[PDB]
């Protein structure tokens, strides 16, 4: 093989690879809980569902028959 | 990265000459003795005759490594492998492929009885063998050296010449195994701090002498239990003597050789 | 080159022959299943390819969305 | 990571016994309860009772054995050595399982081997 | 060579894990009882050792618990 | 006080259950164990729940367990074992979970140390929940069939799955 | 003092079972009639826990809770009258030769 | 109305055809006009058909799936991670079945009840993975629990068959107790069931000193009862003498979809609920004992089904070490141990099921099998080697992530408990590999050859274990997919 050729890609391979090594140990700290997930609105299933059933009989207020 | 070099007879190349053999040997009868072996020895011959020609194109004045060619494993780049000897590796290459037609042509009077699965044994021996010894990273040497107990299990087992050859085998396969096991631990030990397993990258990094003494442990008790040392040599005896006489010429003179690579290779630099 | 209809295609006439093998008949004894296995392999291997593409692909986005609500953090 | 305590080598050993004797009592009843009754003994419930708590006491007098003289060695080595290690309380560990286990199991090699393991256990820690 | 590196070695290793898995294999007794008894001790077990742990630190050390454990299996 | 009574009914009743040589009378004593659980469930006031508990725990399962035991004609030599032995064993057991497990819900639900003053008057009424009261039956029925109907489905699967297995496992037809 | 004398109840019931299963090593009749018990004990603790809580969620769980203790029961009387047909016997020493 | 139900179109037509097919047994099964045919091999056929449909409408209407979320809610949860979870176990299912025909038509096991009973405890696990509420986990568990009660007793002659029914059935229902009453512990002290209220109360607090001690107790007995399902030390005991008393394709159903759908549970409520360390500790300690145990028992084993009953126990300690590390990648391992285990568990049995049709019991029976089938030795010694964890094969994948997590999470007494283990189980697996090619015994058992179907479903295992390591990014990318769902 070629020698001033084979020993440059030797060199872009180190370079390269020293500060190529940051990335990857980023994805190994990612926290499996993250911040606030109940947040995420899948988790907030409840909140948009039960409005919609607030005035069914069995869950309201006394007062709400009273009234109404 | 692609590194892939611009020589035309390269280390892929050879590491792909015995397997092709093997897959052709899969699909030919018993009855087809003659063609067997024939197939076999040849396929033998011409890697021998490859890795002399790699001898030829040596380069004697550059302390980087030759021939040097990647394989990529996952489009993602992140864990990228090489492939590469120097002057340390390049004579094992050859007394690799030199050996194993030897085998080859040790049973040549008992293939009628031995049937391809001999010849198709140690052909992947051979390709396991300098795949081994043409790693730039700890983790596939790791991989290719326990790939050989296989296969070497199998030797052992079946063509031994007496009963002994069971006990010789488990304490074969048991003894490489833990070693094997420790210096996979060193290995993700290694990781942990550099995030890699290149090899060109770890003689470029700095160990803390403290977790230098300990991966230094981790790796001799894989390399003692090669070499082997006392007290972890007991195995050897049993093995390399219930072997069948192609088994121990491959025990002896390949397989022994690989502890002190990997002192020479890893452990000392 | 080394295409996926290839190597399908390999994997798919390997598997008819295994196959026999296993039941002890000929390699070869029902070929037109060699055929169908053949075509079999390489459509599995062309879809597995593109599988794999499609699947980075939700990753990446899945793993924006997790950094996100991790960098939500130091706000 | 420690600082929660009030030692007295004494104490470490006599609360020692004591935890020793508790767990070979709970061993006892287990080992005991575990078994089948002897053929002769299926229509009398009394001796049973006696065997179990034969057991009971057995093993709690060996068990109270081990943990009282492993922490008195262990103090004892690092009284009158005076340093603080793994190396006191693996020589306890050792005497401890030779002594005991090989008093009841009347044999040198497994006092030795019942003292080596006890080492390992208390040098892991 | 054939002598203490056999018996620590190869030699005693085989010896220990056979009589071992000889006495784990007993424990499969083949009798319902002791596997609904096993289930209610690692239920006891559990309930003990993570929740009543307490007060029980007085008294206790973590040294005594594992080596009277290992102690154990020289008995009988 | 009446608690105490029923608790201490359903404490016999079940040692009974556990202890009676013969297999029929332990039927029997679990059927009064089911009595008294019916006793608590009207003081809870859930009558629906008491009564199906008469229905099918002592008019179907038992029923079941009762022609099953009879018919087997169980001989005590068979079954028969000394139980003093194990008084250690259940000691340790029972206390762990006694001492555990009888009192968990002292510190989330303390209880209110009953006064020598009328706290009666503190009772405060709210009669517009009176108006139009639910029973029991009609408050469950309301949930069962319409916003929880999978769960119902899949209880009613594995009703089938015992049918089809108490078929397999013992036809042997004529 | 009512819940805890509600739940006290319910936890003897469980208790039971328990003792029921460690006191009949050769009735496994009466060891099933132990578990039917302890179902018995988390069917109240659900009702108890409904009232408690003014919450219906534990009434309905209970009636689902019926209906699997009543198939567990006929499937487990099936093998129990499966086993004593094979053998003639209901000893326990008689289905103990799967072991190790 | 009816587009709501978008949402459980699989479920709906598998449990149709399941009536469809009870239906047509029970009608022709009892024709004296035909003879009274037997028709397990027939209703097979059906029902593979059928749950190849319901994979098809699952997998080809993923976004469906979630189609009105909302009334749905406190039903079940579909996304990302059930999805994948559901079509690995219509698969399993699938290859399964399978599996069942010679044995159907050799053995003459003519009863189709079988076939259906598998197909209704596949809809139960359908609806284990689905599940986002303990009273839909309890209802789900129980419908697969009776399920395998009734089909381990199926041959209903045998004392083997049996003895592994009346087992099943009271060690299961006693799990299945202490379960509920965790449950009902869990309901009183928070007034909730669903798991999305479960998290909001539990996520902040685990034991900050005012712990709830009806929590914690509840948590503990539904950790028992999952421990019970996944066969975990010391909750195991039942795992090998039902796995060897049941008919063999039982064994095989068993050892696979239940770990499947159980994981799915166990992952969406203690990964996605909140006591946290205790539990994790819980898992720790049962993986270690399972590895230990299932190591040295195997070792004891002479007869194959309990070696691979035990192989099995060890295994599940190996992925429950990915639960107890609390991390993406745990997760992921997790699930990558599992789908290997389940690839490699098919394979073992369906040549355990081939060889079966000359009444292989022995490891002994396998003796001289090199020169009586020297293909199949091969495969099955490849299995072997995977079991091991030999590189390159698949099994290395398990091995490498239990010593990574144990200088990941910091755990030196776990990696020397997994070299241990890990060579005691290469000794017991290459044992096998011995008996095939270096034994020479006196007498030979010579074997019939397998079906077509099982010679189909080895070769394509066969090569997914020797170069799954050439190409292994599909699996990988999804199983990060699946981990990073349950949270997001
Ligand atoms: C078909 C087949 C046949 C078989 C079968 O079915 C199947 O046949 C079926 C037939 C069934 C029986 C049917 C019927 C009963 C009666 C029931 O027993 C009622 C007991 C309840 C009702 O008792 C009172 O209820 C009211 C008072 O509460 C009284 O009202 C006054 O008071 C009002 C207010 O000022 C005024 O406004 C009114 O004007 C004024 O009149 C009312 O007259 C009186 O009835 C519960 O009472 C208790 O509960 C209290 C709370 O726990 C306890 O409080 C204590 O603890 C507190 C702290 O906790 C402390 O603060 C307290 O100081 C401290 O005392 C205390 O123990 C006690 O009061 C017990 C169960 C049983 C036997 C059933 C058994 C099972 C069967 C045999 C079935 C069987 C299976
Ligand atoms: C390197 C890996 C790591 C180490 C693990 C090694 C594991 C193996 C152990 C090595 C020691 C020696 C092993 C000897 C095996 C070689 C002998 C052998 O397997 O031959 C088989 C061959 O087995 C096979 O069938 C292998 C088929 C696999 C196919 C893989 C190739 C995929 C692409 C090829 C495309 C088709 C062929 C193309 C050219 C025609 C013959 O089987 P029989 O049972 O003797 O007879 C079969 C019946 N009949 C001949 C009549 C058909
Ligand atoms: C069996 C291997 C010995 C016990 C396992 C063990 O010690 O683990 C180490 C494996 O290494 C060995 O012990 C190999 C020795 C085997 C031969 C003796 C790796 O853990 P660590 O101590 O390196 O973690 C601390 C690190 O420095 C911080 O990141
Ligand atoms: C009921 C039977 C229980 C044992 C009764 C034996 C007589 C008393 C022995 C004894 O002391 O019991 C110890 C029981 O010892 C053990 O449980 C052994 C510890 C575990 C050993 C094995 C570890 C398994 C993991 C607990 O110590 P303590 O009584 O001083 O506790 C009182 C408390 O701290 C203050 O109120
Ligand atoms: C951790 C640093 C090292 C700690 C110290 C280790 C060295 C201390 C010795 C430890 C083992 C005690 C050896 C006891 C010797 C007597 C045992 C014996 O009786 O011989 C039997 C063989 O048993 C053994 O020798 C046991 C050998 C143990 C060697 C290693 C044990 C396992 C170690 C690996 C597991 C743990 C690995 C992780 C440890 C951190 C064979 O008996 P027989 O059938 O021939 O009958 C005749 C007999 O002589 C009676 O007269
Ligand atoms: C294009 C090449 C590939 C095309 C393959 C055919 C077209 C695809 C259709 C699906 C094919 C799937 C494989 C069919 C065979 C499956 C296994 C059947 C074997 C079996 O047990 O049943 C046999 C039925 O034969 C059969 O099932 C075969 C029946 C006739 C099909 C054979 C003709 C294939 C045509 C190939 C090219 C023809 C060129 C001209 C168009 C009876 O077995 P047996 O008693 O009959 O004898 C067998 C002597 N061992
Ligand atoms: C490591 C340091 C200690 C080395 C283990 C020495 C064990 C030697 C021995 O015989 O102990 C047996 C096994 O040890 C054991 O009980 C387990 C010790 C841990 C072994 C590694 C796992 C106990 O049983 P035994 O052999 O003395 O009883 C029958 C006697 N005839
Ligand atoms: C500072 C000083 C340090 C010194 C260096 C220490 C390093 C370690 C040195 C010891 C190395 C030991 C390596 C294990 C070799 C065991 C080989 C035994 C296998 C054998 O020959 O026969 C078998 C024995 O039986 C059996 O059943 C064997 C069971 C398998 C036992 C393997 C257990 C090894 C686990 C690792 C222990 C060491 C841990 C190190 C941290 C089969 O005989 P058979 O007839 O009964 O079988 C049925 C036959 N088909
Ligand atoms: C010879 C050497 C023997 C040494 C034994 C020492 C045991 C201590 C282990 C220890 O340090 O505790 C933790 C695990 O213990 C444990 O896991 C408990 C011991 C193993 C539990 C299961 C053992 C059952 C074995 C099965 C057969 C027994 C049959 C009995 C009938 C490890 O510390 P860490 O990793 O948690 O550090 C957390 C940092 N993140
Ligand atoms: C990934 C690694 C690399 C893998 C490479 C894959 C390449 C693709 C595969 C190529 C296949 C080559 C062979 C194709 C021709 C065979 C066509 C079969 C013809 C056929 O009708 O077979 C029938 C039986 O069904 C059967 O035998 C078929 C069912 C057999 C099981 C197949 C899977 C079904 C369930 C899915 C399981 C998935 C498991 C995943 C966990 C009847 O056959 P016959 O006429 O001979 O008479 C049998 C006596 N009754
Ligand atoms: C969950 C899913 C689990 C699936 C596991 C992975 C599939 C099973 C793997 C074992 C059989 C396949 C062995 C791999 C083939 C060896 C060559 C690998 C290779 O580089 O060829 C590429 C993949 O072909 C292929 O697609 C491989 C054949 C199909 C299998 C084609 O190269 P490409 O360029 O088309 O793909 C973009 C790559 N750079
Ligand atoms: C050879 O000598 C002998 C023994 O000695 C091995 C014995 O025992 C016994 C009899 C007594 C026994 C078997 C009691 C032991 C029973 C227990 C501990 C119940 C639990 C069941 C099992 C299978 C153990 C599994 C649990 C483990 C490994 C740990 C628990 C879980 C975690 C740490 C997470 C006899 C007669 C004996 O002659």
């Amino acid at each position: 093989e070629n020698p001033e050729e084979r020993d440059r890609k030797a060199r872009e391979h180190i370079y390269e690879m020293h500060e190529r090594c940051k990335k990857i140990k980023e994805m190994w700290a990612l926290p499996i809980r993250p911040y606030g997930f109940w947040t995420f609105e899948r988790h907030n299933a409840q909140l948009r569902w039960d409005p919609q059933i607030s005035q069914v009989a069995g869950r309201r207020d006394p007062y709400d028959d009273l009234l109404e | 990265l692609e590194h892939f070099c611009e020589c035309y007879f390269n280390l892929s190349g050879l590491i792909l000459c015995p397997v092709l053999g093997s897959i052709i040997l899969l699909f030919i009868p018993n009855s087809r003795i003659r063609l067997i072996r024939l197939i076999g020895l040849c396929a033998s011959l011409i890697t021998f005759l490859y890795s002399l020609v790699l001898w030829i194109q040596f380069d004697s004045s550059t302390a980087k490594f030759q021939f040097v060619e990647s394989l990529r494993w996952l489009p993602y780049e992140n864990i990228n492998f090489y492939l590469g000897i120097d002057g340390i590796s390049l004579f094992f290459v050859i007394l690799t492929t030199f050996l194993i037609p030897i085998c080859i042509l040790v049973g040549w009077s008992g293939m009628r009885s031995y049937g391809k699965e001999y010849i198709i044994a140690f052909l992947i021996c051979e390709f396991l063998m300098i795949a081994v010894f043409c790693m730039l990273d700890l983790l596939l040497f790791y991989v290719f050296f326990e790939s050989v107990l296989i296969p070497m299990f199998i030797i052992i087992g079946v063509w031994g010449s007496r009963q002994r050859k069971i006990k010789a085998a488990y304490q074969f396969f048991l003894y490489t195994l833990l070693g094997s096991l420790f210096m996979l631990l060193a290995i993700l030990l290694i990781l942990f701090q550099t995030g890699t397993t290149d090899l060109q990258i770890l003689l470029t990094t700095e160990f803390s002498e403290r977790r230098q003494i300990f991966l230094w442990i981790a790796f001799f008790a894989s390399f003692a239990v090669k070499v082997p040392m006392v007290p972890v040599h007991i195995w050897l005896p049993e093995a390399h003597v219930e072997a069948p006489t192609a088994g121990s010429v491959i025990l002896a003179g390949i397989l022994l050789k690989f502890g002190t690579y990997g002192f020479l290779r890893f452990s000392i630099p | 080159p080394i295409s996926a209809t290839m190597v399908g295609a390999l994997l798919g006439l390997g598997t008819q022959m295994y196959s026999n093998a296993l039941r002890k008949l000929p390699y070869m004894r029902h070929p037109w299943e060699h055929v169908v296995g053949m075509g079999l392999g390489a459509v599995f291997a062309n879809q597995l390819v593109k599988w794999d593409v499609k699947l980075k692909e939700d990753l990446d986005v899945m793993l924006a969305k997790a950094r996100a609500a991790n960098e939500r953090r130091y706000f | 990571r420690y600082l929660e305590e009030e030692d007295g080598p004494l104490m470490k050993t006599i609360k020692g016994s004591i935890t020793g004797f508790g767990a070979g009592t709970i061993y006892g009843t287990i080992l005991a309860t575990w078994k089948d009754v002897p053929r002769v003994e299926r229509n009398v419930a009394l001796p049973g009772l006696i065997r179990t708590l034969k057991m009971m006491g057995t093993h709690g007098l060996t068990f109270a054995a081990i943990g009282g003289v492993y922490i008195g060695v262990e103090q004892l080595v690092q009284n009158f050595r005076s340093k603080r290690d793994f190396y006191n309380g693996a020589i306890g560990g050792f005497v401890a399982g030779a002594s005991v286990l090989g008093y009841r199991a009347r044999s040198i090699p497994t006092a030795i081997a019942a003292g080596a393991t006890l080492a390992v256990t208390s040098a892991l820690i | 060579d054939k002598g203490a590196i056999e018996i620590l070695g190869p030699y005693g290793i085989s010896y220990t894990f056979r009589r071992l898995a000889e006495r784990i294999s007993q424990l499969q007794s083949g009798f319902v009882y002791h596997y609904a008894f096993a289930m209610l001790l690692g239920l006891t077990l559990f309930v003990t050792f993570f929740c009543m742990w307490d007060s029980l630190s007085s008294w206790v050390d973590n040294r005594l618990s594992f080596i009277l454990i290992v102690s154990s299996f020289y008995t009988k | 006080m009446i608690l105490s009574v029923l608790s201490s009914l359903a404490l016999v009743s079940g040692l009974m259950v556990v202890r009676a040589k013969n297999p029929v009378h332990s039927v029997l004593f679990f059927i009064l164990v089911f009595c008294d659980t019916s006793g608590l469930l009207l003081l809870l006031g859930l009558d629906f729940f008491a009564m199906i508990f008469l229905v099918v725990y002592i008019g179907a399962i038992a029923v079941l367990f009762l022609f099953v035991v009879m018919m087997f004609h169980i001989q005590i030599a068979e079954i028969h074992e000394e139980v003093l032995r194990y008084l250690p064993v259940s000691g340790i057991i029972g206390l762990i979970f006694w001492w555990e497990m009888f009192f968990i819900l002292d510190n989330e639900s303390i209880p209110l140390l009953p006064t020598q003053r009328n706290t009666t008057s503190l009772r405060y009424t709210v009669y517009a929940g009176k108006v139009r009261s639910w029973t029991n039956l009609e408050t469950l029925g309301n949930l069962l069939y319409t916003y929880y109907f999978v769960w119902f489905l899949v209880s009613s699967l594995i009703l089938l799955v015992a049918m089809i297995g108490a078929i397999v496992l013992t036809m042997h037809r004529t | 003092m009512d819940l805890i004398k509600y739940f006290t109840f319910s936890m003897i019931i469980f208790i039971l079972g328990i003792w029921g299963i460690l006191l009949n090593r050769r009735n496994i009749l009466i060891m099933l009639m132990s578990i039917e018990l302890m179902l018995l004990a988390v069917n109240l603790n659900f009702l108890v826990f409904s009232v408690s809580l003014d919450d219906m969620m534990g009434q309905v769980f209970a009636l689902l809770v019926l209906t699997v203790a009543a198939a567990e029961s006929a499937i487990g009387l099936a093998i129990f009258v499966i086993t004593f047909r094979v053998r003639g016997t209901i000893a326990v020493e008689f289905i103990n030769s799967i072991q190790g | 109305m009816f587009n709501l139900f978008l949402a459980v179109f699989p479920e709906i037509f598998i449990i149709n055809a399941t009536f469809i097919l009870l239906i047509h047994g029970v009608v022709f099964s009892t024709s004296k006009k035909y003879d009274y045919p037997p028709l397990a091999s027939n209703v097979g056929w059906l029902g593979l058909l059928s749950v190849l449909i319901t994979l098809l409408l699952l997998a080809a209407g993923a976004p469906l799936l979630t189609i009105a979320h909302l009334f749905w809610n406190n039903l079940f949860r579909r996304d990302n991670f059930t999805y994948f979870c559901q079509i690995f176990l219509l698969l399993s299912t699938a290859g399964t079945i399978s599996m069942c025909f010679d044995f159907f038509d050799q053995e003459r096991f003519d009863a189709f009840e079988f076939i259906v009973l598998i197909l209704l405890s596949t809809c139960g696990m359908l609806f284990m993975i689905s599940a986002y509420d303990l009273i839909a986990m309890y209802l789900a568990i129980e419908l697969q629990s009776l399920c395998f009660y009734v089909i381990a007793a199926s041959k209903r002659k045998s004392e083997f068959s049996t003895e592994a029914g009346l087992k099943y059935l009271i060690l299961g229902a006693f799990s299945s107790g202490i379960l509920l009453f965790g449950c009902s512990m869990i309901y009183g002290s928070t007034g909730a069931t669903h798991f999305d209220q479960l998290a909001k109360i539990l996520t902040g607090y685990e034991i900050t000193g005012a712990r709830s001690s009806g929590i914690f107790m509840g948590i503990l007995f539904i950790a028992v009862g999952f421990l019970f399902k996944i066969t975990a030390v010391p909750f195991h005991m039942w795992a090998p003498d039902i796995y060897e008393g049941s008919p063999t394709p039982v064994t095989a159903f068993l050892s696979i979809a239940p770990k499947i759908s159980i994981f799915a549970n166990i992952l969406r409520v203690f990964i996605y609920g909140s006591y946290g360390a205790t539990l994790q500790q819980i898992f720790f300690f049962c993986s270690i004992a399972s590895m230990i145990l299932g190591a040295l028992a195997a070792m004891a084993q002479t007869k194959v089904k309990r070696l691979l009953a035990y192989s099995s126990i060890g295994h599940v300690g190996y992925i429950c070490i990915g639960f107890s590390c609390g991390t993406i990648e745990g997760i992921q391992s997790l699930l990558i141990g599992i789908f290997i285990y389940a690839l490699m568990t098919m394979d073992a049995f369906a040549i355990v099921l081939a060889l079966r049709q000359t009444r292989v019991k022995y490891i002994a029976d396998l003796g001289a099998l090199a020169k009586t089938n020297p293909i199949l030795a091969i495969t099955f010694s490849i299995t072997m080697f995977s079991y091991a964890g030999i590189p390159p094969l698949a099994g290395f994948c398990s091995k490498f992530y239990l010593f990574f997590a144990a200088l990941g999470c910091g755990a030196y007494f776990l990696a020397l408990v997994g070299v241990v283990t890990s060579v005691i189980g290469c000794f017991y697996y290459i044992r096998l590999v011995k008996r095939m090619f270096f034994d020479t015994p006196r007498t030979w058992i010579l074997y019939e050859p397998m079906d077509r179907n099982k010679s189909l479903l080895l070769a394509m295992t066969s090569f997914f274990i020797t170069l799954f390591l050439l190409y292994p990014s599909p699996l990988f990318s999804v199983t990060h997919q699946m981990a990073l769902s349950l949270y997001l």
